[PDB]
Order: C-alpha cells, then structure tokens, then sequence
C-alpha cells in the first residue's frame, strides 16, 4: 500500500531532501519495486527520478538519488535537489511498479523558498513629541516575507508601521521600525519576533533606546 | 524571384520586394461551389471585382512588449465596401482569402512574427461559466483583438465582460503556440522579409454558411523573437494588414442585416 | 500504411548545392534525408506505418459515459449524447477539426446489492432507448415512451455479452465540426440583451439527442444500483485540418482553460 | 553560386554562405597509392569514415597587434579522433586534406588574411647552431605556432629553447612573404568572404611516409591587411581551423609509437 508522507517545506538557500516512503504489508511483499518521479511540471514527458536496475537520471542535472539500489530494498527512497536557485512549485509526484497490483502511486508535493535575517538598530534624539525613539527590526532576504512582529512590555505599543518588499535577488526584504513615542527611559526589553518557520525558535530580537539630552 | 511579386485583384494591386514566397493554404487555391457540391437552390450572387479585390484594415503597431493580435474572417471584412454589403443583404455567403501582412523595418532591427491562418479559431473566455463570451465581443471588426500574457478571471458578477482571455503561450485556446506551425503559416522575420502572403481557400463542414454567425478563419500574429532596435528600448514599427476576399458567391437574398453592437 | 523509404549510400560532398541551409519564413519544412548531411550506407527498409494510419489510431473502444440507474424518478436516467464527458477519445479526436465516420457502441453493464445482508431480485432486464431530437421523453420509467415504436430501442439481459450497435454517419453538415467558431443567433439591432444570445461554439441546443436507460423489471424494495459504461468506436474514419492537442487541462464543453496553465516543468538550458 | 557550399566528410557537414571558391593545389585531388608507384607490400589500412572527417582545431583569435599563425601536417591532427590513432600505430601513413578555415565580422571591420598551404614548409630557429630546433618544438600539434615580427636570437647556452624564430615578413625561412603567393592560396578580404578552402593532395618525394618524423603541409595564416573596426582600438575576431584528412592508409602496423613531449 501506498503511504508517502512528503508535504515538506522544503527549505530554500538551499539545499534539503524530497522524500518518498512506501512502508510495505506484510505478507504479500512488492517487486518488480522500480521508481519513478514524474515532475509537475511541464511534463512531456521527463524530469524524472527512474531506478530499474542501476539508478537512471532522467536529465535534470541538479538531483541526488539516495537509495539501496543496484539491489533492492524495496522503496523508501529519498531523492534531493541541488541547485541551488528556486526551481519550485508546481508539483512532484512518486510512482512505483510492481509484479502484484502496485504500477501506481500517489502525487505529492509542498513547499520551497527561502528564509531571512534579521538585526536592530536604535535612534535618534528625542525631541518630543512624540514619535520614534527609535527602534527597527530590518528583515533581509526572504522572498516568502517573514512575518515580523513588534512587541515590549508595556501598552505602548500599538505603534508598528511596516516597510513592504521591494525585493532583492528573488528574495523579499522587510522592516518593521518602532515608534514608540517620547521621552526618557532606556531601559526595556522591547522585543521583535521574526518568524518564517524554518529554524528553531522564531527569531527573537530585544534591544534597548537612544536616551538624550 | 522568390522575393519580388506583385498581386492584381480587382482595381487593387500590391508589389513587394522582400517576400519570403507565399503560402497556399492545405495546397487548396479558392473556387466556387460545384453543381456536386451545391445546396441552396436559388441563383447566386458573384459580385466579382465589386467584392473581391484588396481592402486595407487598420495598422497596428509593434513595440518590444506586445504580445500579438488576431482577426476573425468574414468578420474583419464585414464593414468592406461591396463586400460587406453583399455580406448583410444575404443569409448565405462563402468566399477564400488573400491575406498580405506588411512590416518593413530596417537593416539593424531585430524581430519575427509568426502569422498563422487557423480554421475555426476559437479562443478562450474570461468567466467561470462556459462558452460565456458574447457576440459583440467575438466580432470585433477590422480592429480585431490582442493576445495576453496570462489569464485573468473576470469576477464582476453584475456586469460580466463576457470577452475572451487568449493568452499568447497558449495559443488562446489551451493549446501551446509551439504547436500552432501546424497551420498554414508564414514568418516575418525582419532580417529576412517584409511580409506574409497566404492564400486562403474557403474552408467548413458545409459548402455555404451563415458569414454572421460564423467565422470561418482566424488570422494569428504573435511575436516570436521580439522587438528590438540598435539601442533604442523605444521602437515602434507598424504592421498593416491587407485583406481580398476571393470567389464571393451569396445565396439567400432578403432585407438587410443590422447587428447589435458593442 | 505503407513502407518508408530505402537509406541510398551516400559519400562525401563538396558542391555548390546545400541542402542544409534554408529559409523557415516562406512557412515550408526542410525535406531532409540523412543521406543530406552525412555519409550513409545503403538499408533497405522494411518498418511501416501501418498503426499510424488515422483508422488504427482511433481503432479502439473509448468510454463516454457512465450511466447509473437506481432500481431503489432514478427508476430510470436520461444521459444527452456527447463524446466530451470523458477526456480521452475528447483530446484524439481533437487532433482535427472535422471528422465524418461510423459508430460502433458497446454496452458494458454491472449491477450489485447496495446491502451486504439484504434484500434480492431476479436477473434483471435493461432497455436502452434512444431519443432523437424531437422524440417525447419519459418521465416515469414506466410511462408509454417506451413503447418505443420508432425510436430504436436496445434490451440487455443481465449477464449476457456487452451489447453492441453500429451507428451511420448522422451529421446534417458534410462532417462532424470539433470546433465551430460561431453562434446560432445573431443579435439583431434593436432588440433586448435578453434576446438573440446565444452560446459561444454552440450550434444546435440538441444536437443529436439522448439515452434513456431503465430496468424493465419491476422493482423490489432491494437496494439495487446499475451502471451502464458506454464505450464508442469510430470506424470508416476520415479527418480534415489537423489542429495542436490540448496543452491544459479541459474546463467545459469549450476550448475554456482555467487551472493547469503550466504544464512544461523547468529544466536547464545546458542541462542535458 | 561561386560563394555558397556544403562540404560533407563522413558524419561531419561544413556550410558556408561567403566562399570564394576553393583552391585544389596544383590541381590535384587527394587520391590512394597506385599498385605503380607502390612500396611497402603489405595490405594497407584504410579507416575511411572514421578517420576522413573534419576535426576542428582550437580557435585563435585576431587582434590589430597579430602577426600570423602556423600549423604542420600532419602534425595538428595526431591527436585527433581515430585518425591519431592509426597514424600512431603505424609505421607508415599517407593522407590529403580538406582545410577549411573560418572568419566571419560584419560589414564595418576590414582586414585580410592570406591563408597559404607550402609543401615543405620548413622555418628557421633561434640559434647560431644550425638546425637545432627540438623535435618537441617543432611539432606543437593542433595549437600550432605564430610568427614574429622580428628575429631574436636565443642567447641562453645554458639552456637552449632550441624553437623556430619565423619573421613574418620573411615568412619565417628567409625569402620575402610576398612571393609566397607561389603557393596553393586564397585570401579572406572580411569585405568579400568568411573562410578559404583548399584542397591538398598528398605531396613529398615517396608514395608514403613516416607521419611521426615528417610533416608533408604547413599551412600558414598572415595578416595581409591588419584588423581595423568602426573605432574600437579594441576588436577581436576569432578565426577557427577545420581540416578533414583524405584517402587515408596506412602500412607497417605493430605497438603504438608515444612520442616524447614538451
Ligand atoms: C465528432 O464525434 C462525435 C460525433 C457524434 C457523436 O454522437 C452522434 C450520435 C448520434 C446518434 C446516436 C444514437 O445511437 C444509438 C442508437 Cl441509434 C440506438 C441505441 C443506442 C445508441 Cl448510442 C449516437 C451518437 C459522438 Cl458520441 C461523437
């Protein structure tokens, strides 16, 4: 049967795995067990991942195949593909073929492009009122913008005006700047959160303020 | 040679110095319907020179972003002279095509227009619902229409555009346009020529037709290699289209046809 | 579906003739034969065309529909004759935008108990009637329509072979238009929006009319379902105008797209 | 006409749109040992299609600063497909030629290149002790050598570089480059073609050779005319060398020859 759980993002830079698993019951066992993949993709009728025998590159230069062939398995197959520029979606599909029923499978596909960085920087003078003190969280490099996110430690604030994405070399560039007001204080731990999803735990960004005179 | 002609219809003459040859369509040279062929019974009407001779639609121009226009026959020709009138006063009509593209340029211009004849060219809509376009938009005129780069869903359910969405790589139809050189066809490529001359025979599932509701050809000019000129990113050169319709045979006079427009 | 040509030997050149070079614009195609470019040897061809031939390649039964009938109105369905239901004898004959041929129909029925405990009937009896445009249509599977005294009626008997039925060339034009450019209406100066619309591509409302399928027994309470896969064949073929094959996926009766508009996938320009 | 061609040798095909004919030297077309004027007497080898084929050498380029260029056959194709191969193996060999060398500009360059095939082409070195040049320099191979506009003697006792020294004007062997037009030639004017083809038949004082130790042809490129373009005191064109060897055979076959380098 047929259980492929590849709905991956996917990370863009890059380079990650497209996988394809097909667990195997149980006591009617798979052969002749070849695999193909078949793009989506302007397919007519190649891009594909076929593995008779010895493994056979279907020409898209930019792939790796990893897998116990040459022998056999069966199929839990992983390929990968690099690169490193956004050859995305689109779709990918994983078919396989066997003696008994099995000269099928299932298309499936997800995700790709890119994650971001991020500093802060904080000024100028304070001569209120009664904007910027003043902190900005810039966000380079992300063509799927990351979601920037403003917050400190008290209600003020409801302030957090956005620069949108007039984007670098296929990839989208940001910065959420705050304003914030007026007036002394250092002295807080006034935290951006920038996301995107990849990575560990968001990006997470505290800094302090320009105080003066 | 292959490259100088000159082509006599009527009162009407063009002359080139840079053809490329021409194109006769399927090998099929325009004629009249056969007594073995025939349908209507009642005497036709062949206004001859009156009709079938050159009219010129109007010019187009190209620049380094279009994305290619296209016509529908008889339509194009519906407001033509003579040919227009024999057009509206009769149920019926049939007539084949003589259609001469004209783009001159220069020595250091660099662009090609693939020109494609297609028999029944249907394009594509802009709504959800099928078959959605209307009448006034299918039959542009002699202004025709222009091909796009993508598709666009019209989704203004008030007031529904009901017009066709042709996009360029797809021919306008679904189909790609790499393809589209299975239909008579001819290409300007301005290092190499001045035109395209296609004849045209009629073509149909029938000997005679309805020349209002249906359009028999369409004529499909798409730029291949674009626009571009010694350093300029401004050029413009027009593109004139000269249409004769040939072997015009009309059967079933009556009262004049008046359609609604726009 | 004849043989292709021998390989001539062919050695070396040095001419003013060059069969190479030539001039796409003028719309033709360059003939060239290996022997035009290189040195060849001599190879009597004995490879044909003979399944390439417009009949072989559509000499196959293609499923048009799937007719389903509920025996417990679905007493009995109507299904309106179309080869556009289905998307693969759709995309071949596409391929052309005339065509005038035969029809070979082939009925393929299947039936079963909707319980796994319940209920039963004695084999069951199918009529397939055909209803010309124009012809009354049943509106209970057992009303006097299908009396069928002129309309050519078809009854299977569960079980028993596919039933099958030639058809002749019915088109009322000179061939069958895949594509027609057109409208039945012209709006005429004048008259309301309302009036003298009509679908794009579209000739008549009812072009060559429709099936109706019932079960002549009398029905059980028994859950019960049929299905009736109708397979055609076109035979005697003959095309005119050959036409590119549709690139994206099909959006209605019409040469409407709308979701698959990229179908090439990326590859690289020096990548081989 | 006198300026369009195709040549076809084996698998490979040369086309060109602006000859100016082509030269066959001393009017001899390359031809196999005659059992007359035959020698060795063992059954000869003749590759045909894998051998005769055209190989195309490296691409030198042409600047307003370049004095000229020399290959040797057959010397520039020992290392070229099976014909390196069979030359390598065999003791002796014999072979015509087919050069055909290419330079296209546009109409605003100017230049001429006089493109001489000298049977016996024999240049002078670069030290008082005569005829000291090395083996190894001697025979460059498909990168071939160049001439100087002045003669430089190598001094270095030492270390000898034991090279040729050809002076262009004295067409590196000590008569005036202006009477080498006594040989087979043609000239490419960039205002009237874009290559010169000859072709050689085998020529030397026996019916075969050793291939390894003697080099029959040399084929030398002098810029009659130096290149000049619009005003770009910057301009290169690159000129490409194509020759395809002719009735090729060979006799005395045993182990492969690997001839010392460098
Ligand atoms: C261009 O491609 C075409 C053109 C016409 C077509 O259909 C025309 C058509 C007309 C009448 C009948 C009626 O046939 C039947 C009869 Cl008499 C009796 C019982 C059952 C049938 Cl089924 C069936 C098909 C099709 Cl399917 C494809």
């Amino acid at each position: 049967v047929v259980q492929a759980p590849t709905q991956v993002p996917g990370f863009l830079g890059d380079s990650v795995t497209l996988p394809c698993y097909l667990q195997v019951p149980n006591m009617e066992v798979t052969h002749v067990s070849q695999l193909t993949w078949a793009r989506h993709g302007e397919s007519g009728s190649m891009a594909v991942f076929h593995q008779t025998q010895g493994p056979s590159y279907s020409e898209s230069k930019r792939l790796e195949f990893v897998a116990a062939r040459l022998g056999a398995e069966l199929r839990d197959a992983s390929l990968r593909m690099f690169g490193l520029r956004v050859e995305d979606e689109g779709s990918y599909t994983c078919l396989f073929v066997t003696f008994p029923q099995g000269s099928r499978s299932v298309d499936i596909w997800l995700r790709v492009l890119a994650k971001p960085q991020n500093t802060a920087e904080v000024q100028k003078v304070q001569l209120t009122g009664e904007p910027v003190p003043m902190a900005r969280c810039v966000s380079t490099g992300g063509r799927p913008p990351a979601q920037i996110t403003w917050h400190s430690d008290l209600g003020g604030m409801p302030q957090t005006s956005q620069v949108p994405g007039f984007l670098s070399g296929t990839v989208t560039v940001t910065s959420l700047w705050i304003l914030v007001p007026s007036s002394q204080v250092d002295g807080k731990q006034v935290t951006c959160k920038v996301e995107h999803e990849s990575f560990e735990k968001p990006q997470l960004l505290t800094v302090s303020l320009t105080v003066y005179y | 040679s292959v490259r100088v002609m000159q082509l006599t219809l009527g009162n009407s003459t063009i002359t080139t110095q840079e053809a490329a040859n021409s194109v006769v369509a399927y090998g099929r040279w325009p004629e009249y319907i056969k007594d073995s062929e025939a349908n209507p019974v009642d005497q036709p009407t062949e206004p001859d020179v009156a009709a079938c001779r050159f009219y010129t639609l109007d010019t187009v121009t190209w620049r380094k972003e279009s994305r290619g226009w296209w016509w529908k026959l008889p339509d194009a020709l519906k407001d033509m002279g003579l040919f227009g009138q024999n057009m509206f006063y009769h149920y019926l009509g049939r007539a084949g095509y003589t259609v001469h593209v004209q783009c001159n340029a220069s020595k250091f211009h660099q662009g090609a227009l693939g020109v494609f004849a297609v028999p029944e060219m249907c394009l594509a809509g802009d709504s959800t619902t099928h078959m959605f376009t209307k009448y006034e938009n299918a039959n542009p005129g002699e202004k025709g229409g222009e091909f796009k780069g993508s598709f666009t869903l019209d989704t203004n359910a008030t007031n529904p555009a009901r017009n066709f969405c042709p996009v360029d790589y797809l021919f306008g139809s679904g189909v790609l346009a790499g393809n589209a050189f299975v239909y008579p066809h001819q290409i300007i490529n301005l290092r190499t020529n001045n035109c395209a001359t296609l004849v045209l025979p009629y073509v149909n599932s029938l000997s005679i037709d309805s020349m209002t509701k249906h359009n028999n050809w369409g004529i499909a000019i798409l730029p291949l290699a674009p626009l571009d000129f010694a350093t300029e990113s401004s050029t413009e050169i027009p593109i004139t289209l000269t249409i004769a319709p040939m072997c015009c045979e009309f059967n079933g006079l009556r009262n004049i046809t008046v359609p609604r427009t726009q | 579906a004849n043989n292709l040509p021998d390989t001539q030997s062919s050695g070396p050149a040095h001419s003013k003739e060059t069969p190479a070079l030539t001039a796409v614009e003028t719309g033709a195609t360059n003939p060239l034969v290996p022997s035009d470019t290189v040195q060849t040897r001599h190879v009597i061809q004995k490879r044909t065309r003979s399944e390439s031939t417009v009949e072989s390649f559509f000499a196959r039964g293609a499923c048009v529909a799937i007719i389903e009938v509920d025996n417990d109105s679905k007493l009995f369905s109507v299904w309106k004759i179309t080869y556009k239901d289905t998307v693969q004898l759709r995309r071949k004959l596409e391929f052309f935008t005339y065509s005038r041929f035969d029809m070979e129909f082939t009925f393929v029925v299947t039936s079963n108990y909707t319980d796994a405990n319940n209920g039963h009937a004695l084999n069951q009896v199918y009529q397939i009637m055909y209803i010309p445009p124009g012809a009354p249509i049943p509106g209970k599977w057992n009303d006097y329509t299908w009396q069928t005294s002129s309309n050519p009626s078809v009854f299977y008997t569960y079980g028993a072979p596919p039933a099958r039925i030639s058809v002749p060339y019915v088109g009322i034009a000179n061939a069958y238009s895949h594509f027609y450019d057109g409208f039945a209406k012209v709006p005429l100066a004048g008259q309301a929006s309302t009036e003298g619309d009509s679908l794009y591509g579209a000739a008549s409302l009812n072009d060559f009319g429709s099936l109706a399928v019932r079960v002549v027994n009398d029905h059980n309470p028994t859950k019960l379902t049929s299905k009736i896969r109708v397979y055609m064949k076109p035979k005697h073929v003959r095309v005119w105008c050959p036409r590119p094959p549709r690139a994206v996926p099909y959006y209605g009766p019409g040469v409407d797209y709308k979701d698959g508009l990229a179908p090439l996938p990326g590859k690289g320009l020096t990548t081989y």
